[PDB]
C-alpha cells in the first residue's frame, strides 16, 4: 500500500492495487458548494447532472465505461471507470467530453430537461428526508453569513434563476489546472498514467480561482421547523470543532467513538458499553442516536442526532446526554479511552479499505488538494495509540466546557426547552 | 391514584392547543449579543407612547374627582369660620 504524487505542470496521484479486477480514473476540483454565493447556489449540483446525463452516460456505455460524480463543501469529482485493459478509453473520455467540448452538453435541449429532473429531487428532499434535512439546517444556523451555510444541493428558491450563462461562468472560475488533481485508483500502474498524459498535452487553463473574503465562523444559536402531522421529533446539536490540518484532530475523533451510535431494536446495539445506555434504556428515551466529528478546511462541528417518539420526554433525553459530555473535563476512566480506541481504528480501517475503487478516488483527491500528501494508514494507527486520559481531559476543557451550542429540530419538538435551559447544562455547577 | 377531570391545560409535549405547521423560528444566544442596549432608543420614544396613548383613560377620572374632593373641602372651610356661621344653622336643621 502506497500512494504517489508526482507534478509535471498537472499533479497527479496514484494508488495502485494489482488484486483488484476494475480501475477508476477522474479529476477532482479543489472547489464546492462554500465557495458559491446565494444567487448561484445549486450550480455545482447542476454540473454534476449534466456530467450524468443520458446522451453523455449512452457514449461511454458503448465503450464499457461508467461514471460518478459526488458534490460537497470543499471539492467534487468526476469520475469514469473501466476493466483494467481499457484505461486508455477511459482517460480519452475524459478529455473529449469534459475537457475540450462542453457545447455539446450545454445544448438548450438537454439543459431544460436536466434541471427539471434536478428541481423534482431537491423537492422530494425537502419533504421526506427528515434525518438529513435537519444536519443541513444545523449547517446554516451555526456559520449564518458564511460561505460554509449553503447547502450542498440548493434551494428551490436558487435554482430556478440559472441560466446557461450562470454554470459556464462558474466554469470559468473553478475549473482550473491549478486547482485540479488527476487521480487512478485500483488496478492501474503510476508510470503508466503518467505516460498516457504526457503522450497528449493536457491543461485546463492557466490561472487561479477567485478569493473569497469572508472566513467562517460559529455562532451559537437555533432553528425550529415544527410539524405537528409528523411522527416523530428529529434533534441536531453541536458545538465548534476541529478542521483539517488540526493537532488535536485525532483527538476529537475518539471523544466521539466514547460515545458512540446506539439502535433500540437490534440486540447486540443494546449491550454496548457506553454508560449512557443505562439511563436512556429505563425509560426508552429514543430510537436511535449517532455522534460526529466533522472537518472542514476552516472550521468544524462535533455533536450528535437522534430521532425520539417518547415526545413527552425529550427533555430527559438532553438533559442525560449533556452530562455525560461533562465527564469528559472531570472523571473520564481509562477503561472508556481503550475501548474507544479499538473501535477507531477499526472503523477508520473500513472506511479507507472496502473494495471500492470510486470511494478510494474520492477520498484521495480530496487529502492531497489540502495537505499535498496522503496520511497512510499505518501512521495514522500511531498517533492514536499515542493518545492519553490527560490529552481527553485537556481538549473537552477547551471546546466543550461551558462553551456556546447550535440546535436544529423539527417535527414534533414542543417538550424541547428554550435556549437558556440547555446552555447552562454545558457546565456543573459541582466543578 | 385516578384520574382526574378535564381541564384546558396539559404539559411539555401534549399542551393542548392546535397543530401547528409551516412556522419556523430563529434565535441567537445572549452570550453572543451586545450588553445592555436599551435605555437609549426605549427613553427616547418607547416609554412616552406607552403610556401618553393611556393617559385620557387615566387622567378624565382622576381629575374628575379631585375637582369634587377640593371643591368640598373649601366649602366646609367656609362654613366654620365668622363669615359662614349665618348658613351653618341652616343647614344643620
Amino acid at each position: 500500500a502506497e500512494v504517489t504524487q508526482l507534478s509535471n505542470g498537472i499533479v497527479v496521484a496514484t494508488e495502485h492495487n494489482p488484486s483488484a479486477h476494475t480501475a477508476s480514473v477522474g479529476v477532482v476540483f479543489g472547489s464546492g458548494a462554500a465557495n458559491e454565493n446565494p444567487y448561484n447556489n445549486g450550480v455545482s449540483n447542476l454540473w454534476k447532472n449534466i456530467f450524468l446525463s443520458k446522451e453523455n452516460s449512452a457514449v461511454a456505455a458503448k465503450e464499457g465505461l461508467a461514471l460518478s460524480s459526488n458534490i460537497s463543501r470543499d471539492f467534487q469529482s468526476y469520475i469514469v471507470s473501466s476493466l483494467p485493459g481499457s484505461t486508455d478509453k477511459s482517460l480519452d473520455f475524459l478529455n473529449q467530453s469534459f475537457i475540450q467540448q462542453k457545447a455539446n452538453l450545454l445544448s438548450s435541449s438537454n439543459f431544460e430537461a436536466t434541471k427539471k429532473s434536478v428541481l423534482k429531487q431537491v423537492q422530494d428532499f425537502e419533504e421526506n428526508d427528515h434525518p438529513n434535512r435537519v444536519l443541513e439546517h444545523l449547517h446554516s444556523t451555526a456559520f449564518q453569513n458564511t460561505p460554509l451555510s449553503l447547502p450542498t444541493r440548493g434551494t428551490l428558491e436558487s435554482l430556478e434563476n440559472l441560466v446557461v450563462a450562470d454554470l459556464e461562468s462558474f466554469a470559468n472560475n473553478h475549473f482550473l489546472n491549478s486547482n485540479a488533481v488527476v487521480v487512478g485508483t485500483g488496478n492501474i500502474k503510476h508510470e503508466d498514467l503518467v505516460n498516457s498524459i504526457e503522450s497528449k498535452n493536457l491543461s485546463l487553463q492557466t490561472g487561479t480561482k477567485p478569493v473569497l473574503k469572508k472566513k467562517a465562523a460559529f455562532l451559537g444559536s437555533e432553528v425550529r421547523l415544527r410539524d405537528d402531522t409528523l411522527p416523530k421529533a428529529w434533534i441536531s446539536l453541536a458545538v465548534e470543532g476541529e478542521p483539517v490540518n488540526s493537532p488535536n484532530y485525532f483527538v476529537a475523533k475518539l471523544a466521539a467513538q466514547i460515545f458512540g451510535s446506539y439502535n433500540a431494536f437490534e440486540p447486540a446495539s443494546r449491550l454496548q458499553g457506553i454508560k449512557l445506555l443505562d439511563n436512556i434504556q429505563e425509560y426508552q428515551l429514543c430510537d436511535n442516536f449517532n455522534h460526529f466529528s466533522l472537518s472542514y478546511k476552516d472550521s468544524g462541528l462535533w455533536g450528535f442526532s437522534t430521532a425520539t417518539r417518547n415526545v413527552t420526554m425529550i427533555d430527559d433525553l438532553i438533559h442525560f446526554t449533556l452530562k455525560q459530555w461533562n465527564r469528559l473535563t472531570i472523571s473520564v476512566t481509562d477503561t472508556e479511552v481503550e475501548r474507544a480506541k479499538s473501535l477507531l481504528k477499526l472503523q477508520l480501517g473500513q472506511l479507507y479499505e472496502s473494495g471500492n475503487p470510486v470511494n478510494d478516488a474520492n477520498l484521495l483527491g480530496a487529502e492531497v488538494l489540502i495537505k499535498g500528501s496522503k496520511l497512510s494508514l499505518g501512521e495514522a494507527f500511531k498517533k492514536i495509540d499515542a493518545i492519553t486520559v490527560k490529552d481527553v481531559k485537556a481538549w473537552a476543557g477547551k471546546r466543550l466546557w461551558d462553551q456556546d451550542i447550535a440546535i436544529a429540530g423539527t417535527g414534533q419538538i414542543e417538550g424541547l426547552l428554550d435556549y437558556m435551559r440547555i446552555r447552562s447544562d454545558m457546565s456543573m455547577m459541582r466543578w | 391514584g385516578p384520574p382526574s377531570g378535564k381541564t384546558y391545560m396539559g404539559w411539555w409535549g401534549h399542551m393542548g392547543g392546535p397543530k401547528q405547521k409551516g412556522i419556523t423560528s430563529y434565535a441567537v444566544s445572549p452570550y453572543a449579543q451586545k450588553p445592555l442596549q436599551g435605555i437609549f432608543h426605549n427613553a427616547v420614544f418607547n416609554s412616552f407612547r406607552r403610556f401618553k396613548s393611556q393617559f385620557l383613560y387615566v387622567l378624565i377620572p382622576a381629575g374628575i374627582y379631585w375637582y369634587w374632593w377640593k371643591n368640598g373641602n373649601e366649602y366646609n372651610e367656609f362654613l366654620y369660620s365668622k363669615a359662614g356661621r349665618e348658613e351653618l344653622e341652616r343647614v344643620n336643621v
